[PDB]
């Protein structure tokens, strides 16, 4: 029969899906890159980035978040691969031992159903009491955080509303609940629900939001002081808090769909916004402190600040220091000033980071008529359209040319 | 001092040294075979040079290089110095547009790239791009002309600009890739395959770019054209052109004859001296045509749902003849033929297979039906696979194919001998038993051939990024590894913890 | 039809079942408007009709960006 | 009286009237320009053309974008071409009453007037071996996927239904002389249910004994053609419009009755029911949907259950054909077949089309049935 045999000659550089918060220990903030099937395990410092440990795992990371259990010190990392293999990680070090240990695992899949049409969600409830999933198109699988689970448990509490968009866990309400965004035969609208664990069913939820945007794509839930759900649409950006509502529908973001969000500040004072077509917004959120202790919204600003690559990752380090992944070509590391450019930009571009992209096409050609070829690729997307040249070895090619065969040394002399 | 371990180089006494290019003390082997000790992404992993022979090296301080050291060897010194080690060198030519295709001119010294450009439309004027790219920054353009799809009045007027598409076809420069020249096309024009080859007895060698009409609000389209290029002396010229009734979606060359595929129709043609073509035949029995694939005389055609299909070629008869066929509906990404009796297809559901023409054809029916052997779950979209290796040719595997993918994954494939693959696959079940992985997955579980449908386990390919693997093994557990197991130097022994390492390096050349 | 549907409350407008549920969104939205709109609209009609010397006087009220 | 506020307020809401799509939280409007609610523009979506979705597969996911299968499937079930026509050159007219596949894919068995099944090779288009079924007809007849069993089921004859088998050895492995139309558990295979008239036998394959026999009298709906199936989790049965909890032999939900034929099917998502035009749920037990097209029809799903076929049984018999996908619903195509269909099978590798056709008029005294093979997905 045919025997063939299957290496990887580069690694896969186009990244998916980027983790910021402390994975490696207790006090130093990190950044948890997943590019196809490799981990990487990066660690924030003052010059730039620093790679403690890169892991392959034997699946497409799908869904990855970091969450601290009430009880340790440290983290623990969820990574779900695209054949639905669930995995809870924690980093361990001693001296020169660096080695990541599994907490649990189990497979998570049904036997039957339609997986998907806006692919695979996962989020972690903000008190770590859950672990949300949506993976088969009416269900929302739970699997109850908790060190019961040597194995992974799981519930499948029935999603009586067919085609969600996005979901998110909203943040502190003394309850667990969750937002949607569900797509009605007629309309659309946002609706909520309450997970009672002990009984694996869905209680009342508070908020009803009848008809939001016809396009609305996503959720952003904001946090602890003034708590409640930004919808992002393709034209307008709302809030909702129960209550009350504002709405913006600025003239900045019409023309690009945003895609990546990211909480800069940890009072949710600030949110980066990235779109299809290389734009960095900030939503700002004016925080009114209206009575002695209450905490209400008051304005939505957004605010250009200009043009990176198409983003897929967008996390906030430290110090005005955001990193951008890019599926379609040169994920960079960016900084954000406080004054503004000769073009109104924040973004100081710092060092990038090299991807193949989606390659489209290939040659292997030779042009210095050796025994090693090189390789043309045509890399990237909309504008990170590129060719890549890509040899092995060392091109030592700027070399002058001096007619000396067979020389024993040559060893200098100076004044 | 610890054990010793034997590193091929040479049949000459080497030299090894160490220097400071210009900062981080890079370590050099000059030798027959010369590599950088230094680095390879962190480890200790050698990487060679574009040199054939260094023997020694001499720190000078050259005006024109700063730090550098020449390199004395039988034959010319040579002042350089060496960038950031690694493995894959890679150089970036930005062009601001995304690069559809690529192509190669061997006479010519030009590169070929169709491109897509968006552009919002103007109301006064026609249109307007965005940014300034690498399309209309050229040395030089041209435009499409004679209006040959004029009576058609599909394309209606449209209300906003909204973010049609021009293509073109770059032309780049061979050594300072400056982009020497673009041709836009009509409006509405995609242009989906390009071949650069020969036709017939002409001595000219062509640019063949397949295009096709486009419409929105609209099914698979119905209109397009074949426009055979050249390039003679800086100066991009249309030639020749054939309005085609379909999208033509991929060409190859085939035996001095340009082999089309055009809306599930296979469609030979002919040079004719008067510098037009001649249909020579057709095939019909396609869902949607979408690739082709030649190696001699055979055709492989990967079909939009069902499989590989192969097709013949009877030159004697004048048309072609169906050979074999798949049935199975596997969604194709990449076909690639390997040794004109095994063919290896790429799917969109992450997965590679082998088919292979059948050899006891005791009636019609067995030998009409391509048998899948060989089924493996490579996570990651093929979009391309190409022929060539990266590495030296020094005058083992047999053959080697490359492919392209959606993440940036290059990954090589090889054939291997019968002998070997029992050798290696009895390793991979020792192997799935000491490397604990990450997550507690098993391996047979994650590379099992993974549908909406079948779940067969995984068969006939060796997956080499795990036995690679096997360098990294400490010596206390790689001897369990090395259990009661066989070895072919025919003849027979058990296994040995020096030998067993010494297959696998002379896999980790290959790459 | 007011049973099953989205409760008009007696009045006969847009019976259709697809237009019942337009008229429930619209008149149960909340439109909003600053104060801005409005005031220079007033002055732009009042300087139009004739009427002029209450328009420098709010001037007095207001912030007026159009002489 | 009214005020300014109230005037422009009723302004702006008899212009927001306008919207299609309109919100509710809605934005702050502006009097100085007009107001239009965002309409959707589809971005995301992937594009109508199919070599617009080529190019963008090449640097996107696995289809190309939101709903980019669903096109897919479009251009692929809308074209149909006949390969062979298999005739029964012994009478010189045919016969064929049922039509299936095998659990290979190799012979179509047939299945004649007179109550005998002939199989056909798909390649030679040749008689291979008949087989001495029933003495009435063929009326129902099904493999199993292991390729040991076979279920068929007759017009009169005074054993209704048998279980042959066809490992190497054609014998009646268990008979039943009751059920109308026997038909196996999907999933797991050991179980075989069988209906006559509004009483439905559960059997085993290994003993035949009736495990376990449902019906409720207080409840059923009585129809036409009862046919009782199981759900692809082995869990639920329709009889007569009715669920069955096999775990304890209860039922569940009596369903309201419509069309006096058809008791209906599950859909192969384990989420819903169809009977005979009303789209069900299987949790909350709630009216989804009503698909006017699916008039009396019956249906045979993909082995994937991605689309739905459609053949009338309406006098006349299937006039054309009918298209259906099987998330939306929506009519994909009707092709015209000008002569009556009478029965329909697909491939398990999504190839061909079973499609029993009768030649003539509409004739009762002379009918040449005869099997026509399709091709999917070619002009």
């Amino acid at each position: 029969m045919s025997y063939n045999y299957v290496v990887t000659a580069q690694k896969p550089t186009a990244v998916n899906g980027c983790v910021t918060g402390h994975f490696t220990s207790a006090e130093d903030l990190n950044l948890l890159i997943a590019k196809n099937t490799r981990l990487e395990i990066y660690v924030v410092t003052a010059e730039g980035l620093r790679p403690v440990k890169e892991v392959g795992m034997y699946g497409k990371i799908a869904v990855m978040e970091l969450f601290r259990p009430k009880g340790e010190s440290k983290d623990l990392l969820f990574i779900l691969t695209a054949k639905y293999n669930a995995c809870i990680l924690e980093y361990k070090q001693s001296g020169e031992s660096i080695d990541i240990i599994t907490r649990a695992h189990g497979n998570v899949q049904d036997r039957i159903g339609r997986p998907s049409e806006t692919g695979i969600i996962g989020i972690i409830d903000p008190e770590c009491r859950m672990i949300g999933l949506r993976l088969y198109d009416g269900l929302f699988k739970v699997i109850p955080l908790d060190r019961d689970n040597k194995e992974l448990k799981a519930f499948n509490i029935r999603l009586e509303e067919l085609h969600v968009i996005d979901v998110k866990f909203l943040y502190g309400c003394q309850a667990p609940t969750i937002c949607f965004v569900y797509q009605d035969p007629q309309g659309r609208h946002v609706k909520t629900y309450e997970v009672s664990l002990r009984e694996k069913e869905f209680n009342k939820g508070p908020w009803k939001q009848e008809n939001v945007e016809a396009e609305a794509s996503m959720v952003i839930a904001v946090p602890e002081p003034f708590g409640g759900a930004i919808i992002i649409g393709q034209e307008s950006i709302t809030y909702h808090n129960g209550d009350k509502y504002l709405a913006i529908a600025p003239p900045i973001i019409k023309q690009s769909t945003i895609v990546c969000h990211n909480r800069v500040d940890p009072n949710g004072s600030r949110y980066l916004l990235g779109d299809m077509e290389g734009r960095l917004f900030m939503l700002l959120l004016e925080k009114e402190e209206q009575m002695d202790g209450t905490v209400t919204l008051k304005d939505l600003r957004v605010e250009l600040l200009g043009e990176t690559s198409i983003a897929e990752c967008l996390t906030y380090l430290d110090n005005g220091v955001v990193f951008v992944g890019s599926r379609l070509g040169d994920s960079q590391l960016v900084k954000l000033n406080v004054d503004s450019n000769e073009q109104g930009s924040y973004v100081v571009a710092m060092e990038t980071f090299t991807n193949l992209g989606p390659i489209v096409d290939m040659c292997v050609v030779d042009l210095e008529r050796q025994g090693q070829g090189q390789l043309v690729t045509c890399s990237g997307a909309f504008k990170e359209g590129s060719l890549r040249i890509i040899r092995n070895g060392i091109g030592i090619h700027e070399h002058a040319s001096i007619d000396l065969p067979g020389i024993k040394g040559l060893w200098p002399l100076r004044s | 001092l610890s054990d010793r371990k034997k590193v091929t180089l040479g049949t000459q006494p080497t030299v090894l040294r160490t220097f400071r290019s210009l900062s981080t003390t890079n370590v050099f082997a000059c030798s027959d075979r010369p590599t950088v000790i230094y680095s390879s992404n962190h480890k200790l992993v050698f990487s060679n040079v574009n040199l054939k022979e260094v023997n020694y090296m001499c720190p000078l301080n050259s005006d024109g290089y700063p730090d550098s050291l020449a390199l004395a060897n039988n034959s010319t010194l040579t002042i350089g110095t060496i960038d950031e080690i690694q493995k894959l060198h890679i150089r970036t030519v930005p062009l601001y547009e995304s690069p559809r295709k690529i192509c190669y001119q061997e006479v010519s010294q030009c590169f070929g790239v169709l491109s897509s450009r968006i552009e919002v439309q103007d109301t006064s004027g026609g249109t307007t791009a965005l940014r300034p790219s690498a399309s209309t920054q050229a040395l030089s353009s041209s435009v499409s002309s004679s209006k040959l799809f004029s009576s058609s009045t599909a394309p209606h007027e449209t209300s906003f600009g909204e973010e049609v598409e021009v293509h073109n076809l770059l032309i780049i420069d061979q050594h300072t890739f400056e982009v020497l020249h673009a041709h836009q096309f009509l409006q509405n024009e995609y242009a989906l395959s390009l071949v650069s080859c020969k036709l017939g007895k002409d001595p000219n060698t062509y640019f063949i770019v397949g295009t096709a009409m486009v419409y929105p609000e609209e099914a698979e389209p119905k209109q397009g054209r074949i426009v055979v290029f050249q390039y003679s002396d800086g100066k991009l010229q249309t030639v020749a052109e054939k309005e085609v009734k379909g999208a033509v979606y991929s060409m190859v060359e085939f035996n001095g004859k340009l082999l089309a595929s055009i809306n599930s129709t296979v469609r030979l043609y002919e040079w004719t001296t008067e510098k037009e073509l001649r249909t020579e035949c057709n095939h019909y029995n396609n869902i949607m045509a979408l690739y082709l694939k030649t190696k001699g005389d055979f055709i492989l055609v990967g079909d939009l749902m069902r499989s590989v299909l192969l097709l013949a070629y009877k030159p004697m008869e004048g048309n072609f003849e169906e050979i074999a066929r798949d049935f199975n509906p596997n969604w194709m990404s990449a076909v690639e033929i390997l040794d004109d009796d095994n063919f290896l297809g790429a799917e969109n559901a992450f997965n590679l297979f082998v088919c292979q023409k059948d050899s006891a054809a005791t009636t019609d029916e067995e030998r009409q039906h391509l048998q899948e052997v060989g089924l493996f779950h490579l996570g990651e979209f093929v979009n391309v696979f190409c022929h060539g290796s990266l590495v030296m040719q020094n005058l083992p595997t047999q053959g080697s194919v490359l492919f392209g993918t959606v993440n940036g994954m290059i990954g090589l494939v090889t054939s291997l001998s019968e002998s070997w693959y029992n050798l290696l696959l009895d390793m991979q079940n020792r192997l799935n038993k000491v490397i604990k992985s990450v997550g507690k997955i098993e391996h047979s579980f994650w590379r099992s051939f993974h549908t909406e449908r079948k779940t067969e386990p995984a068969t006939g390919f060796i997956d080499g990024d795990l036995i690679e693997s096997f360098l990294d093994i400490s010596r206390p557990k790689m001897q369990e590894v090395v259990a009661n197991l066989q070895y072919d130097d025919g003849m027979k022994r058990e296994a040995t913890a020096d030998d067993l390492i010494k297959v696998v390096e002379e896999l980790t050349r290959i790459h | 039809i007011e049973r099953v549907s989205g409760k008009p409350l007696l009045i006969g407008t847009d019976v259709s079942l697809a237009r019942l549920q337009k008229a429930d969104v619209v008149a149960q939205s909340r439109i909003s408007f600053p104060e801005k709109e409005l005031l220079l609209l007033i002055r732009n009609h009042l300087i139009s009709k004739g009427l002029g010397e209450t328009a420098t006087v709010l001037t007095k009220e207001a912030d007026l960006p159009m002489t | 009286p009214p005020t300014l506020d109230s005037i422009i307020t009723e302004y702006l809401r008899e212009q927001h009237a306008r919207c299609k799509n309109p919100v509710a939280t809605c934005p702050p409007f502006s009097l100085f320009t007009p107001h239009q609610c965002p309409e959707p523009k589809q971005r995301r979506q992937a594009p109508i053309n199919f070599t617009s979705r080529l190019n963008r597969r090449a640097s996107f996911p696995k289809y190309g974008g939101v709903d980019g299968g669903c096109f897919d499937r479009h251009l692929i079930f809308s074209r149909f071409r006949p390969i062979s026509v298999f005739r029964e050159a012994n009478e010189d007219e045919s016969g064929f009453t049922c039509c299936a596949f095998s659990a290979r894919e190799r012979f179509l068995m047939l299945g004649t007037c007179t109550g005998q099944l002939k199989l056909y090779n798909v390649f030679s288009g040749q008689e291979e071996a008949s087989y001495n079924c029933h003495n009435s007809a063929i009326t129902h007849l099904e493999p199993s996927r292991d390729g040991s069993l076979l279920l068929t089921s007759a017009t009169w004859s005074q054993p209704l239904s048998a279980l042959w088998g066809m490992k190497s050895v054609f014998d009646m492995k268990h008979s039943f002389t009751e059920d109308h139309y026997v038909e196996f558990s999907k999933h797991s295979q050991d179980r075989v249910i069988g209906t006559k008239g509004d009483i439905a036998h559960i059997y085993d394959i290994q003993t035949g004994n009736k495990l376990l026999t449902l019906f409720n009298p207080d409840l059923a709906n009585n129809y036409k053609r009862n046919c009782a199936t199981f759900n692809p989790t082995d869990d639920l049965v329709l009889n007569d419009g009715v669920l069955w909890d096999v775990r304890s032999a209860q039922a569940i939900h009596k369903f309201d009755k419509f069309n006096m034929n058809i008791s209906g099917v599950f859909h192969p998502n384990g989420l819903e029911v169809i009977i005979n035009t009303e789209i069900w749920d299987l949790r909350t037990f709630h009216l989804l949907h009503t698909v006017p097209a699916l008039d009396q029809c019956r249906v045979v799903f993909n082995h994937t259950g991605t689309v739905m076929y459609g053949a009338m049984l309406q006098s006349p018999f299937g006039s054309s054909f009918r298209t259906f996908n099987a998330t939306d619903y929506k009519p994909i195509a009707t092709i015209d077949v000008k002569r009556n269909i009478f029965d329909l099978c697909t491939d398990t590798k999504d190839c061909y089309l079973a499609v029993i056709e009768n030649q003539g008029s509409m004739d009762a005294l002379n009918m040449d049935t005869v099997c026509r093979l399709y091709e999917v997905g070619r002009q």
